[PDB]
């Protein structure tokens, strides 16, 4: 949902004020995208554990 | 195609063997140039010699 | 060349080691991009 | 740009398409100056 | 820059007809329909008929089979002719020029057509100069009483218009054939009686100019 | 195309197609003539 996926991209344009909004919507998103992946790899290595 | 007002306009030229209607092949064309027109298309002509 | 630098090609800025490869691009690819979406490889503008 | 366009007793140069049918797409333009119709009486030509 | 003044009647009986031309000036009558409508006569605005752009006209639906357009490319100026009037329909005419949505944007001052049975008659202007005995504080006051004349309009200035702080214009009484006019102005007592002062009366409907010392 | 002798109308709008050269942006920004300067989804500071 943000302006831009490349957090140069966005640094390069945007005010801190206004960067600091979309960049932290890539935060929110990249978090849960590795959150989802320690979760399941978790649960993976539980499998071949 | 005109996507947002940028007439795109693709090219490729490769060499046949054919004999009748259209050669079943596959084969990635190219941009050749882009021309931000702005107007809207809706027919279309062939010049021929 | 060969060196970790703050690059800036175009707007295509980050932080890289500039080098030649082997990559062919076309006359009109002018960078490339992994699937992460990060620049793997671009084209000087000052002299292509 | 009060100082370099108006002048004494208004400056109607500038002009703008007080209505249309349907709402322009981004970045779209029409110089037509020809009088459309508003409801379904049909005029081709004559004002009114 | 901009005109859009009527002009040519005088006085008119009712069940007559007549002529009006209204000088336009700013744009060019090819490019805009001159609107033709009333002043208020009793109820709301009446509006009378528009000439487009070197086209047809529309006119009201009272008023289609009695009241024409006459428009003038050449000289750049609108003819009206109306027929079968009523001394209901005495009120100012004004000319207009045509809108983006057929609107009225520009607006004339027009002229105050009156209809009525009696005859034309000039002012018999006296005016209201105070005596000898009257007291000035700061100022003074001064009028005409511009009485005996028909019909409407008659424009009442100080020295030919020179005076604009106070002037207060009256409307006109309507009396048996004939009008009465008052007026007020508010001038220092500076200049009464030292400098010279005459009220300026003209009547349009007669082209009458009468000049009265006070 | 700022200090231009006249514009167009608000339909008529005239799309100056601005290519293979540059400029400077932040002599407009801090121009100190200009009474509204407001730009969107970039910085009037950073894109020079």
């Amino acid at each position: 949902g943000a302006i831009s996926s490349v957090l140069n991209d966005i640094l390069s344009r945007l005010d801190p004020p206004e960067a600091e909004v979309q960049i932290d919507r890539l935060i929110t998103g990249r978090l849960q995208s590795l959150q989802t992946y320690v979760t399941q790899q978790l649960i993976r290595a539980a499998e071949i554990r | 195609k005109n996507i947002d007002g940028y007439f795109k306009i693709y090219s490729k030229h490769t060499p046949i063997n054919l004999v009748r209607d259209l050669p079943q092949g596959f084969s990635a064309l190219e941009p050749l140039v882009d021309l931000p027109i702005g107007i809207n298309i809706t027919r279309f002509q062939t010049l021929l010699a | 060349k060969n060196k970790c630098v703050n690059f800036n090609f175009n707007g295509l800025t980050g932080t890289g080691v500039l080098t030649e490869s082997n990559k062919k691009f076309l006359p009109f690819q002018q960078f490339g991009r992994d699937i992460a979406d990060t620049t793997d490889a671009v084209r000087d503008p000052q002299t292509l | 740009s009060n100082n370099l366009d108006s002048k004494v007793g208004g400056n109607y140069n500038y002009l703008y398409r007080l209505f249309r049918k349907s709402n322009l797409k981004p970045f779209e333009r029409d110089i037509s100056t020809e009088i459309y119709q508003a409801g379904s009486t049909p005029c081709n030509g004559v004002e009114g | 820059q901009v005109q859009l003044k009527q002009s040519g009647p005088s006085l008119v009986q009712p069940s007559q007809s007549l002529s009006i031309t209204c000088t336009v000036s700013g744009f060019s009558l090819t490019s805009y329909g001159v609107h033709w409508v009333r002043q208020s006569p009793g109820k709301g605005l009446e509006w009378l008929g528009v000439m487009w752009r070197g086209g047809n006209t529309d006119y009201n639906a009272a008023f289609m089979s009695r009241l024409s357009i006459t428009k003038d490319n050449s000289k750049s100026q609108v003819f009206f002719k109306m027929n079968s009037l009523q001394t209901d329909d005495t009120a100012i005419y004004y000319c207009a020029k045509n809108g983006g949505a057929h609107a009225m944007d520009f607006w004339g001052q027009g002229t105050s057509v009156t209809v009525s049975s009696a005859k034309t008659t000039p002012p018999s202007v006296y005016p209201l100069a105070p005596g000898s005995a009257a007291q000035t504080n700061s100022m003074v006051t001064l009028g005409c009483l511009v009485k005996g004349y028909f019909p409407e309009p008659v424009t009442v200035t100080w020295n030919s218009g020179s005076l604009s702080s106070g002037v207060h214009t009256f409307p006109a009484v309507l009396q048996s054939d004939l009008y009465t006019l008052s007026s007020s102005v508010t001038v220092p007592s500076s200049t009464w009686p030292s400098e010279t002062v005459t009220c300026n009366v003209a009547h349009p409907a007669s082209s009458t100019k009468v000049d009265k010392k006070i | 195309v700022f200090n231009a002798t006249r514009f167009a109308s608000v339909y008529a709008w005239n799309r100056k197609r601005i290519s293979n050269c540059v400029a400077d942006y932040s002599v407009l920004y801090n121009s100190a003539s200009f009474s509204t300067f407001k730009c969107y989804g970039v910085s009037p500071t950073k894109l020079n």
